[PDB]
């Protein structure tokens, strides 16, 4: 089913549409590592969240965070045998890449090259772009995690005008279902679930399945697995609480909920499993 | 990168360096965009990054088709479709005669099919110009020229501001709004309307504020009755000049009723009453164009 309401720029049902016919153009495989057999799950997550934090130093936007996320592992499930001193190159040029995309005014080169420790020179950040961006066949326009939450948050609070394009919702509540989501993120086992079915399955740990069907217009048996999936991590979130919005200086309060955030989850992660 | 011999540049601009070029071996023609990456020292630019992934997810015979992407060297080839003139060109080979009543309504419903195509994508162009406009030897006309779109998500948040060529520019983005849409599209659409009428821009500013008050002189100042909210944004000021709004008969003589009704939306003042792409379709000014298909109705 659609959640959007009718559309004044577009026929309702074309725009969502496209939106779901697009997720099968961008393919994703929860066990690309097996094609690497030198790497471990663990080293996909150490390099994601590292790419969290980098993104707050800098303020960048939770959709650049997630940008890089999906470049990364779509690149893996094209590539074979890699090594984890090359793991740092690939993510963070596949950052460089979604910054460029998504930020107004993104940073420069060198400052990409900074966070590196001299690791990663720009000329290697310059050479790994164009073989992510080639392998990936151009293809760097995905509907990431952050974006299908974007989508669920303004639909849960439309008003009698339904317009849907003017953001609405409270900014608290949106960082704690994606605080949700950058936990989940960090395990690989996640690609197993479309992006568009792990935001509404975080949505719904922070709601209910009514709201859920009716911003998501998945049926609750399109998620419970990924809910039986999302059980461990989502309680995790709830033994600690729930972070409070942060206030960022050059940053609008407006716009605040929409810049990257980190805190210590790694040991979160872990508690997860079993 | 071979079997492809260079005949005559196009142009230089801000899109890059663009080429003719012709197959030798099956006599197809194509349009090189060329970027030496050399001297670029951020890599691929980002408005290269951002039209290259976006047309290629934008397939449609009303958008000029980017057909390969060759990496050579130091360098970055982009192989679009190659179409002989833009529409300005046209328009000023047309100066004298006119253009055509039924081609102008013929190119203006296929420009609103492939903006309509982009927005339903949720993709503005931004820079919709006559020069990015581009026609062939059979009656079509094509959308060219994405390097500065933008692909939105719903809800949107705050773009790029000061976008779109001043002339074309709506009046939103000179009042300086903080959220746009596809709105900005149909203003252009419909001042490059008008100008395929007239043979003459409709609003040829040379600043931001001569541009926002040759708007006020033809469409009126507005308020909040007509624009709701327009007296709060951030460049309004009540000092602005009160002009009453001109007939369209005067704006545009040879326009009818139903070609005046159709501008008169495309140039509405607010954006959220502003007409919608696959509504102007609809418009009556088409009808002899196209028939309504049947709607479920479920
Ligand atoms: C010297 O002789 C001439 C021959 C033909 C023209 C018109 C033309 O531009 N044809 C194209 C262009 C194209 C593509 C090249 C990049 C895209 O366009 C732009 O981004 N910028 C354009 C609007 C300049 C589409 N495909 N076909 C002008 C002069």
């Amino acid at each position: 089913g659609s959640p959007l309401p009718v559309l004044s720029w577009a026929n309702r049902e074309e725009v969502w549409k496209i939106m779901l016919n697009k997720e099968k153009t961008y393919l994703r495989d929860q066990h690309f590592l097996e094609q690497h057999p030198l790497l471990q799950p663990k080293m996909r997550a150490i390099l994601l969240d590292w790419l969290m934090e980098v993104c707050e130093v800098y303020k960048l936007h939770r959709e650049t965070f997630y940008l890089a996320q999906d470049f990364f592992d779509r690149y893996m499930a094209t590539q074979e045998n890699v090594v984890k001193t090359l793991l740092q190159l690939i993510g963070i040029s596949s950052l460089f890449i979604a910054a460029k995309l998504e930020e107004i005014y993104p940073p420069k080169l060198h400052q990409f090259a900074y966070v590196t420790d001299g690791a990663c020179s720009g000329d290697e950040i310059l050479t790994m772009e164009l073989m992510i961006m080639k392998a990936l066949k151009w293809r760097l326009s995905p509907l990431t995690i952050v974006s299908w939450l974007n989508v669920y948050m303004q639909v849960a609070y439309l008003n009698d005008l339904h317009e849907v394009l003017l953001p609405q919702y409270p900014q608290q509540i949106f960082i704690q279902i994606a605080e949700l989501l950058d936990l989940c993120v960090l395990d690989v086992d996640c690609l197993e679930f479309p992006y568009g079915i792990l935001a509404a399955s975080a949505l719904y740990h922070f709601s209910s399945s009514e709201l859920m069907q009716k911003v998501s217009g998945y049926q609750w048996c399109d998620i419970e697995n990924c809910v039986k999936w999302m059980v461990p991590f989502a309680m995790v979130i709830r033994e600690t609480g729930s972070s409070k919005l942060k206030h960022f200086r050059g940053v609008a309060d407006e716009d605040a909920h929409n810049i990257q955030t980190h805190r210590d989850s790694l040991d979160l992660l872990d508690k997860a499993r079993a | 990168m071979e079997n492809f011999q260079k005949v005559e540049k196009i142009g230089e601009g801000t899109y890059g360096v663009v080429y003719k070029a012709r197959n030798k071996l099956t006599g197809e023609v194509v349009a090189l965009k060329k970027i030496r990456l050399d001297t670029e020292t951020e890599g691929v630019p980002s408005t290269a990054i951002r039209e290259i992934s976006l047309l290629k997810e934008l397939n449609h015979p009303n958008i000029v088709k980017l057909l390969d992407v060759i990496h050579t060297e130091n360098k970055l080839y982009l192989v679009f479709e190659f179409l002989h003139q833009d529409l300005k060109k046209f328009m000023d080979a047309s100066a004298l005669t006119g253009i055509p009543l039924p081609l102008i309504k013929s190119y203006l419903f296929q420009l609103l099919q492939g903006l309509a195509f982009c927005h339903s994508h949720r993709v503005l162009h931004r820079d919709l110009k006559p020069q990015n406009l581009l026609i062939n030897t059979e009656g079509a006309i094509k959308l060219a020229d994405f390097g500065l779109a933008r692909a939105f998500g719903v809800p949107v948040r705050t773009y790029t501001h000061e976008v779109v060529t001043l002339w074309y520019r709506a009046p939103e983005i000179l009042l300086g709004c903080k959220y746009y849409s596809t709105a900005v599209d149909i203003w252009s659409l419909g001042c490059i309307f008008a100008e395929m009428v007239t043979r003459r821009a409709l609003f040829p500013g040379d600043s931001e504020i001569d541009q926002l008050f040759r708007i006020f002189r033809t469409l009126g100042t507005p308020d909040e009755v007509v624009w709701p909210g327009v007296t709060s944004m951030p460049d309004y000021k009540p000092s602005f000049p009160k002009w009453a709004r001109q007939d369209f008969s005067k704006v545009v003589p040879p326009l009818d009723e139903d070609g005046r009704s159709l501008l008169s939306q495309m140039l509405h003042y607010d954006p959220n009453k502003r007409i919608s792409a696959k509504a102007a379709l609809a418009h009556p000014f088409f009808q002899d164009v196209t028939k309504p298909v049947p709607h479920l109705r479920l």
